[PDB]
């Protein structure tokens, strides 16, 4: 949902 | 390179991560990817809307990038930017 918590779930 | 591999980004790619704070001439590709998050946040690039979007068009980022703007679960453009920017220590 928020951009961090996306970008930490980066491969 | 993954095995905490050692870097040295090339000059556009470092003056990037140095805006987002970084006080570093070599990286690991972790801290790279920690500092490229740190810079679209602060320069607050990402859609307001729908996160995953980041809008790079008039940014240093997209220049490097070289596309308008890429999705977080699509990545490909970072990697393949990293390839090309990245000195492997």
């Amino acid at each position: 949902e928020t951009f961090s918590d996306l970008w930490k779930l980066l491969p | 390179p993954g095995e905490g591999t050692q870097v040295h980004p090339r000059a556009p790619l470092l003056q990037i991560l140095k805006v987002a704070g970084a006080q570093e001439e070599v990286f690991t590709v972790k801290e790279v990817m920690h500092y490229l998050g740190q810079y679209i946040m602060m320069k607050q690039l990402y859609d307001k809307q729908r996160q995953h979007i980041v809008h790079c068009h008039d940014d240093p980022l997209g220049e490097l990038l070289e596309v308008g703007s890429f999705s977080v679960k699509n990545p490909s453009p970072l990697y393949e930017m990293l390839k090309r920017n990245l000195v492997i220590l």
